[PDB]
């Protein structure tokens, strides 16, 4: 029954699509879901706009009216030119009557706030179409008409807000240049006029609801009025004093001032600065008076979120902020201004205790602006002692973790900058907390983990002398602490702490080889902790200790009889016994960062050798057993061994890199081998048990071993140094044992880790090694292609890779590509564009940059038979697939790389860079320029994909196109023009001729 | 005690799995874009009895937005979200909040950028600061680790109830039936269970 | 659910089969609890959502149910119940429950074993 309003052969129904509406606003589950695609039908009918008058008339849902509103806005900003200028009159005329009238009827303007805005919102993309040009009297009508009424008088303020931001805010991706530039100057002329009438209305006033929308008006203005209008008339005055007096206007006025805290003004008059600094006076005093002294406790107002204070507080710490950041020095030198200057800080000093993730941001943003200044600037920490003896106070209780990556930088920053202007207070704000953890008024583990953080956070700051008394101190503290605290869990929390705050001072451990031997020794005993974190800790604080102080483990310390380092080693398998895999991996890392300090070869390949001998002597028993009983394969514990082993390589190679290769060697031929063996493994249980086994925890196990192998190969070659032993010994087993496997394995059975370990080997020896190049995509091209090539949701990992391949290939080997016979050059192009097309940027932008380098290669051939038929077979397919992507609107975020390819395109044949005619015999006259053919071929193409535009538009934005396509900026300006115009019918030509 | 919810943001950004994994707890891998909206009641326990969300769960892609800001209508809260892994994502949130608040003038909103497990994020903490001016609760989230994805809910609870205390809370649970297996069925079992020990469970390398 | 003891407690993701679309979609992550009622000595599975807390599994863990490996994992369940009562209106799922380790996923059949003795008597 409800589907009768899509039957337009019928008069529609109001009393029906009032049903309709209803069902769909105020209705549920099945009725609420059809109604809904009802509604959407209707309003998606091309002629639905026609039914618009009626609905307006004699529906008596506000609801209907607001989707009828919406169906013409569709026609307005997307079809209005095609209209007679009386049909456009006749429904601009309709729209304003309507507004008037809702107005003008007191209990509708209370009610239906939603139906009118939406009008207004309505008026103002007709503004758009046929203002001032077609509407020259709008603006003295809507001033005029103001003054017979308050309700039309403040609805006369959202339509001017609306407008501003059409134009002002939001026109840069909706609009032309031109049409932007034209709307902006249309405004600004008669701006003069709208001030008088704001003004007024702010004089006058009354009618809070009036002056409220006046002000918020205003706050679009100052996105872009000049800086007069507020300061050379009384209004600046009224912000500040009136306007935040009452609560009502309060809101408003401060995000008014804010802004007014931004404008564009004069650096070199003494009157504006007065001025600049009254206004500040005046604020402050407001709230001082009206809202909440200084000395209030605003963590308490904002917790209990009465009204809306929250968002009055984000709004004063968001004006303090911004204004203090830019006239602060205007306080500074004048005494009379001190008491100001202090007390606007004070109040950020308590807004910065409220407990608001978001907030604390925004002050902590100004604190880091304050105390960098200070710390440069001559004359000035002196004013600012007791703000900032707060401060560190506060940054040091909301001292979060390191992991909180921006946060923890932003706060450590700052105290950094608190710590170097007064030291001393830093350090007894510090010590005193550690106190009341100790005598357990603030103790908890939040607690002392925060403390912990900022005592972290500001090594480096005190002198070395003043740095060893403090760490002294605080560790004999916490030592004190944990011992107090009963049971593991609080021992652990405090034993954490400790790790945290010693390897955040490695200077300490660096001129203490006694207790930095202490340290460690005792990491280790926490190694063999069963309790939750602490094995972890232990893991990480050692490497972090390592990654800073490894010259201390790798020399031989006095006393001792051998570098610490070989002590160690010496004893790895009762230190590591207890440890997870991972943590055995860390541990060997962090033993690698060590050897690699070693700078005697010999030396440093038997520590190597010392380190890897466990390793090593698992995977000699497994190599002959695996061997002998190819069975073993099958056994979990088998895999579950061989894949740590390699594991622990990768580690090992990782913080090693290049001295890793004498271990890599070692290795090998047997890691090759053993590829091979678990690749028949796993072939072998997919023919036997079909696709699922890729699933089973022993097919996974293997791959595993698989994926572990390449990303060591991968780890290695990296970072070599001695390429031509990369090439003469590592790359001819490599391709062999990796390449056929992939190529003829089943799609669910190949490892996208092969593609990124070529990757690799291009990237770093792809010159060294053209015929492995052409191996590799003999082997991959074509198979993967087919992958990927369906859709763009299977098998992401390769799609991601495989492109990541060509481009080096590209990049690296181009000869490559060169071998390739015709049709896999063709399907290489084909390859190109798929990956145009895709949403996923990593492809996307891979894609366009293989296009752009692919182009290079072709120009760099110079005039040879393969260029000439290279752009004969291809340079139009470029080009229109990146016109495609430039203009499907699917593709926004490839936008830039687009235009580049697109503009590199362009200023080949605008420069007479390709060598033969583009076009093929008979086509157009045989002299004719690549040039004209070019343009005629474009004008054609996109005539055929946007029938809607004139051949004036098209011509005049390719001529402008071609014009600028050594200008990357305003080409990309010229195809946003574009953008918008293929948006709607009878855009101007003249708009691409924008300077 | 009901209160109509709208979610919008950028196709793809997640919008429909995290409702989804809140309706019923699951992980939605693929994307199926929604088709102008879809509307699903979503209820929460406090300490101050149940809160039901009605939920308009709207279309970012413009060829699929339906109705558009005819969804707002007496929305009396809002997310609006975008993707960290995704600039153009957030680029747009100002042209989102713009056409929600036309509507909406004076409802609590939150801001998600969602998709916060993903290693290689795009859109950086410093760069997020749009939600300050407009007084906007700002949340990181993840529908996919569920970092934080309680979060835009208790805060808009917060907000709606007029409570800052206010807690989500473990509802008592009845002491479940006993169970009569119909031997008629017995074999109907084997199948099915046949059918679900041989599918995969998904994210074989997750934590859990 | 002071009228319960907490029999075993263990941290799982809990999976439900939906033979519509042939997969199996996630229902719950978060503390699985075998609860025994103080009054009958029925034990029940309990299992509640991270962060809110909502019921994601609610049975009694019958005599008649059998745990039986799924083809993709060494640290996995899976079983037919008859009526889990997490959503309200008792239903019959295939459910898969996963854990952190083979070690937990053991020791979890273990103690599933020893709550249907208990519920026998
Ligand atoms: C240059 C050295 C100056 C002084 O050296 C004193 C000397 N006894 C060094 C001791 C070092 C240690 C005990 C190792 C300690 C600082 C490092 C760690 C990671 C210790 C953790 C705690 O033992 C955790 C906890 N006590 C273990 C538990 O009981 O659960 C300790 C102190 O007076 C000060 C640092
Ligand atoms: N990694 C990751 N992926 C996510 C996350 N949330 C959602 N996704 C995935 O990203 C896609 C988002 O799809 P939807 O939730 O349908 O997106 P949407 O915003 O509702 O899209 P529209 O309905 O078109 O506006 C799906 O493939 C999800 O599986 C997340 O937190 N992390
Ligand atoms: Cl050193
Ligand atoms: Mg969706």
């Amino acid at each position: 029954s409800m589907e009768g309003i899509l039957d337009f052969s019928n008069d529609l129904d109001i009393a029906l699509l009032d049903q309709v509406v209803s069902t769909f606003y105020q209705g549920e589950g099945v009725q609420q879901k059809q109604a809904q695609e009802i509604l959407t039908k209707f309003q998606d009918n091309p002629d639905a706009w026609e039914k618009v008058d009626q609905i307006l008339q004699f529906s008596t849902n506000p609801q209907s009216k607001f989707i009828a509103l919406s169906i013409l806005d569709k026609l307005i900003t997307r079809k209005w030119k095609l209209l007679p200028n009386d049909h456009r009159i006749g429904i601009r005329n309709f729209v304003v009557g309507m507004i008037i009238s809702m107005c003008q009827d007191d209990e509708v303007f209370k009610t239906q706030k939603n139906l009118i805005n939406k009008s207004d919102l309505t008026l103002v993309q007709i503004l758009k179409q046929e203002w001032p040009q077609n509407w020259p009297e709008f603006i003295p009508e809507l001033i005029g008409s103001s003054s017979s009424s308050v309700n039309v008088c403040e609805n006369n303020m959202i339509v001017l807000k609306l407008l501003s931001e059409e134009v002002f805010d939001f026109s840069a991706e909706q609009m032309t240049q031109a049409k932007a530039l034209h709307l902006k100057n249309s405004m600004s002329k008669e701006f003069e006029q709208i001030f008088k009438l704001c003004f007024q209305v702010l004089e006058q006033g009354s009618s809070s609801s009036l002056i409220v929308a006046t002000l918020e008006s205003l706050l679009r203005y100052l996105h872009w009025i000049p800086y007069r209008y507020i300061y050379e008339t009384n209004i600046l005055e009224l912000l500040s004093t009136k306007f935040m007096t009452s609560p009502d206007t309060r809101a408003i006025t401060l995000k008014c001032l804010t802004e007014v805290s931004n404008l564009k003004i004069p650096q070199d008059n003494d009157l504006i600065k007065r001025q600049t600094v009254l206004f500040f006076q005046n604020t402050l005093q407001q709230i001082a008076t009206s809202v909440m002294p200084v000395t209030a406790d605003l963590k308490a107002t904002y917790a209990n979120a009465n009204g809306n204070d929250q968002s009055f507080l984000q709004d004063l710490a968001m004006f303090l902020t911004t204004y203090l950041a830019r006239n602060r020095a205007l306080l500074e030198s004048d005494e009379s201004l001190r008491e100001l200057l202090l007390n606007a800080h004070q109040y950020l000093i308590q807004l910065s205790k409220i407990e608001e993730r978001e907030l604390f941001k925004t002050t902590l943003d100004y604190w880091h602006n304050l105390v960098a200044d200070l710390f440069y600037e001559p004359l000035k920490k002196h004013i600012y002692e007791e703000i900032c003896s707060q401060l560190r106070l506060v940054i040091i209780e909301n001292m979060v973790r390191p992991e909180e990556i921006q946060l923890y930088k932003s706060e450590r920053e700052v105290l950094v900058y608190l710590t170097h202007l007064n030291v001393i207070d830093t350090e007894e704000i510090m010590i005193s907390k550690l106190a009341r953890q100790i005598d357990g008024s603030e103790w908890s583990w939040h607690n002392i983990n925060t403390l912990s953080w900022a005592i972290g956070s500001i090594s480096g700051t005190m002198s070395e002398d003043t740095e060893k008394r403090f760490v002294v101190t605080v560790i004999k503290d916490l030592l004190g602490l944990c011992e107090q605290k009963r049971g593991k869990d609080n021992k652990a929390v405090v034993a954490r702490d400790i790790m945290y705050v010693v390897g955040e001072y490695p200077r300490f451990l660096k001129a203490h080889w006694n207790f930095l031997r202490t340290v460690i020794l005792k990491l280790f005993e926490f190694m063999h902790e069963t309790h939750e974190g602490v094995q972890d800790m232990a893991c990480d604080t050692f490497i972090k200790i390592v990654q800073k102080c490894k010259y201390h483990f790798v020399i031989q310390q006095p006393r001792e009889s051998e570098p610490f380092i070989q002590t160690i080693i010496r004893d790895i398998q009762k230190t590591t016994a207890d440890l997870q895999p991972q943590q055995v991996h860390t541990f060997y890392k962090a033993c690698g960062i060590i050897i690699s300090e070693e700078r005697s070869v010999a030396e440093r390949n038997r520590l190597l050798s010392d380190l890897m001998q466990l390793p090593n002597m698992a995977w000699d028993t497994i190599v002959e057993q695996s061997t002998a009983n190819p069975t073993l394969l099958l056994d979990s514990e088998t895999v579950k061994i061989i894949a740590n082993i390699i594991k622990t390589n990768v580690a090992v190679c990782t913080s090693m890199g290049a001295d890793f290769y004498p271990q890599l060697g070692h290795i090998y031929y047997n890691m090759l081998q053993l590829y091979r063996a678990v690749s028949s493994m796993i072939s072998t249980q997919v023919a036997a048990e079909g696709l699922i086994a890729t699933k089973t925890p022993k097919v996974r196990g293997l791959r595993t071993i698989k994926k572990e192998i390449l990303k060591l190969v991968e780890t290695y070659i990296s970072k070599a140094r001695n390429l031509d032993d990369v090439v003469k010994v590592l790359v001819e087993p490599l391709l062999n044992a990796v390449l056929e496997d992939y190529m003829n394995n089943v799609p669910d059975a190949r490892d996208a880790e092969v593609l990124n370990c070529m990757t690799t080997v291009v990237e770093k020896v792809g010159h060294m090694i053209p015929q492995g190049v052409i191996l590799i995509l003999q082997s991959v091209f074509e198979c993967t292609l087919d992958m990927i090539n369906k859709d763009f949701t299977e098998y992401p990992e390769h799609r991601v890779e495989f492109y990541k391949l060509l481009k080096v290939i590209n990049e690296k080997s181009f000869a490559a590509f060169l071998e390739l016979p015709p049709a896999a050059f063709k399907l290489f192009v084909d390859a190109i564009c798929w990956a145009f097309k895709h949403n996923n940027r990593d492809v996307e932008v891979n894609g366009l940059q293989i296009a752009l380098d692919l182009v290079k290669n072709i120009e760099r051939m110079g005039n040879v038979p393969f260029a000439n038929e290279f752009h004969k077979n291809y340079f139009f397919i470029f080009v229109s697939e990146t016109f495609f992507v430039l203009t499907d609107s699917d593709h926004k975020s490839g936008f830039s790389k687009q235009a580049l390819l697109l503009m590199k395109l362009i200023s080949l044949v605008y420069d007479n860079k390709i060598s033969v005619p583009l076009y093929q015999e008979a086509e157009v006259p045989q002299g004719t320029s690549n040039q004209v053919y070019l343009s005629q071929y474009l004008a054609n193409m996109l005539s055929n994909a946007f029938p809607h535009l004139t051949s004036e538009q098209i011509a005049s934005f390719l001529s402008a196109l071609t014009k600028q396509c050594k200008d990357l900026v305003v080409f990309k300006g010229t195809l946003r023009d574009f953008l918008v115009q293929i948006k709607e019918v009878g855009g101007d030509p003249t708009d691409y001729l924008f300077a | 005690v009901q209160f109509k919810l709208v979610l919008v943001g950028d196709g793809g950004t997640g919008k429909t799995t995290f409702v989804k994994r809140h309706l019923t707890g699951e992980f939605e891998k693929k994307y199926v874009a929604t088709l102008g909206v879809e509307v699903h009641p979503l209820v929460f326990h406090t300490n101050r009895g149940p809160i039901k969300f009605n939920v308009w769960d709207t279309a970012g892609l413009e060829k699929f937005g339906g109705l558009r800001d005819g969804y707002y209508i007496q929305a009396q809260c809002a997310i609006i979200m975008f993707d960290v892994t995704s600039r153009v994502t957030y680029k747009n949130v100002p042209n989102w909040h713009r056409d929600l608040v036309r509507v909406c003038e004076n409802i609590p909103i939150v801001l998600c950028g969602n998709k916060v497990d993903i290693k290689d994020r795009k859109v950086k903490a410093k760069s997020i600061v749009f939600h300050r001016k407009k007084n906007l609760q700002y949340y990181d989230i993840s529908a996919k680790s569920n970092y934080n994805f309680e979060k835009p809910f208790l805060w808009l609870a917060r907000k709606l109830i007029g409570d800052p205390n206010l807690e989500f809370v473990a509802m008592p649970a009845a002491a479940p039936p006993e169970v009569v297996m119909d031997p008629a069925l017995a074999a109907q079992y084997e199948h099915d269970l046949e059918v679900a020990q041989t599918t995969a469970l998904p994210d074989e390398d997750d934590d859990l | 659910e002071e009228d319960e003891e907490v029999l075993y407690k263990v941290r799982a993701k809990l999976f439900r089969f939906d033979a519509d679309a042939k997969e199996w979609k996630e229902r719950g992550t978060g503390d699985c609890k075998f609860l025994k009622n103080k009054k009958t000595n029925k034990v029940r599975i309990l299992m509640r959502r991270d962060k809110t807390l909502k019921i994601c599994a609610n049975h009694i863990i019958a005599p008649e149910y059998t745990l039986k490996p799924n083809v993709g994992s060494d640290r996995s369940w899976v079983y037919a119940c008859t009526a889990d009562i997490a959503e309200g209106e008792a239903e019959a799922f295939t459910f898969a429950i996963r854990f952190g380790s083979k070690e937990n996923a053991d020791k979890f059949k273990e103690e599933f074993e020893k709550a249907q003795e208990i519920n026998k008597k």
